[PDB]
């Protein structure tokens, strides 16, 4: 049963191996939406900062 | 009824290395077990 045995754990092997790789491609994407997240908040504060000197001015 | 020699079964073990170490401690103190060379062709470094 040992041949069994051993395709089971490439099996598990394989999906374990799919399953980091994948997640190492969502840290990526995650990391690309961080920064376009960022830079909107970053507007919204420079809106909000604007309106600021405008009620200074 | 005649002596003859023991029953094998050229049998295979997996197990977690964890798990693997300590076995191999315990199952050597049995001193009933003979394990068998998997990679022949690896030397004492490739053996790590």
């Amino acid at each position: 049963s040992q041949s069994q045995g051993i395709q089971q754990l490439l099996q598990a092997e394989k999906r374990a191996a799919e399953k980091v790789a994948d997640a190492r491609k969502r840290k990526a994407r995650r990391l690309k939406q961080a920064k376009e997240e960022a830079q909107m908040e970053v507007e919204q504060y420079r809106r909000e900062r604007e309106q600021e000197f405008q009620s200074k001015q | 009824e005649l002596f003859r020699s023991e029953e094998m079964t050229l049998a295979q073990l997996f197990l977690q290395s964890e798990a693997a170490y300590c076995c191999v401690s315990e199952l050597e103190e049995l001193g009933k077990v003979q394990f068998r060379d998997l990679n022949p062709d690896v030397n004492v470094f490739q053996r790590k």
